[PDB]
C-alpha cells in the first residue's frame, strides 16, 4: 500500500509531546465506563509514525482547496479517531465506510479532542462487546490502538448540544 | 456519506450540558485527514 511504520523511542521528543496530549485529554464520561472502561490514564506500549505519500499528498491537495476556500486558513487540527478499522485506515486511508451513519453530527467521519472519548469506539459502537478475547468493554489486559491526526475543518459550523 | 453544511467543510460539536468535555468534530471528505501516529497502549486500573 506505500504504508511504513517508524517506530518513536520514548526519548524522542515527538514521543513525549504526543503521549502527554494522549494523557492530558482523559476525562471522566456520562456512562460511567461503560463503553470504554474505568481508567484515569493510560499505559503508552507504542507510538509509530504513518508515512505513505500517496496518502499525504492526498491530504495536502484537499487541505490546499479548503485554504483557498477560506481565507488561507486551513484549520488544521490535531484529533483523535478510535474505530475497529485502524488498520484498513492506516494503508487505505480514510473513506466513506469509517463513517458513522448514525452519528449525531451526521454520516461523516468523527473524531476527538478527549482520546478517552475516541477510546470508547476502539471496541466498535459503544464499546461494541469489548476485547475480542475477554469480551470485555473494560480490558487492563488486551493491548487497543488510537489514531493522533491531522484533520482539515475549514469553515466549521458549530452544533451546540 | 453525508455533506457538509453548505458553506463549510466541517461540523463541530461543542459540549454544552458536559464542563468538562472537549470539542468533537466530523468531516465528510475522508481526504481532510491523515493518519500520522499509530498508538498502542492500554488503559490503566485506578489505585
Ligand atoms: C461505524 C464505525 C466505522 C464502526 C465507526 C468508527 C469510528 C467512530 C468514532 N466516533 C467518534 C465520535 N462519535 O461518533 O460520537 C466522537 C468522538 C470520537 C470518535 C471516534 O474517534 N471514532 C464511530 C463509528
Ligand atoms: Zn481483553
Amino acid at each position: 500500500s506505500g504504508t511504513i511504520l517508524i517506530d518513536l523511542s520514548p526519548d524522542d521528543k515527538e514521543f513525549q509531546s504526543v503521549e502527554e496530549e494522549m494523557q492530558s485529554t482523559v476525562r471522566e464520561h456520562r456512562d460511567g465506563g461503560h463503553a470504554g472502561g474505568i481508567f484515569n490514564r493510560y499505559n503508552i506500549l507504542k507510538i509509530q509514525k504513518v508515512c505513505n505519500k500517496k496518502l499525504w499528498e492526498r491530504y495536502t491537495h484537499r487541505r490546499k482547496e479548503v485554504s483557498e476556500e477560506n481565507h488561507n486558513h486551513a484549520n488544521e487540527r490535531m484529533l483523535f479517531h478510535g474505530s475497529p478499522f485502524v488498520n484498513a485506515i492506516i494503508h487505505k486511508g480514510f473513506d466513506e465506510r469509517h463513517a458513522y451513519i448514525g452519528g449525531m453530527f451526521g454520516a461523516g467521519i468523527y473524531f476527538a479532542e478527549n482520546s478517552s472519548k475516541s477510546n470508547q469506539y476502539v471496541y466498535g459502537i459503544g464499546g461494541g462487546t469489548g476485547c475480542p478475547v475477554h469480551k470485555d468493554r473494560s480490558c487492563y489486559i488486551c493491548h487497543r490502538q488510537l489514531l493522533f491526526c491531522r484533520v482539515t475543518l475549514g469553515k466549521s459550523f458549530l452544533q451546540f448540544s | 456519506m453525508a455533506h457538509s453544511p453548505p458553506g463549510h467543510h466541517s461540523v463541530t460539536g461543542r459540549p454544552s450540558v458536559n464542563g468538562l468535555a472537549l470539542a468533537e468534530y466530523v468531516i465528510y471528505r475522508g481526504e481532510q485527514a491523515y493518519p500520522e501516529y499509530l498508538i498502542t497502549y492500554q488503559i490503566m486500573r485506578p489505585e
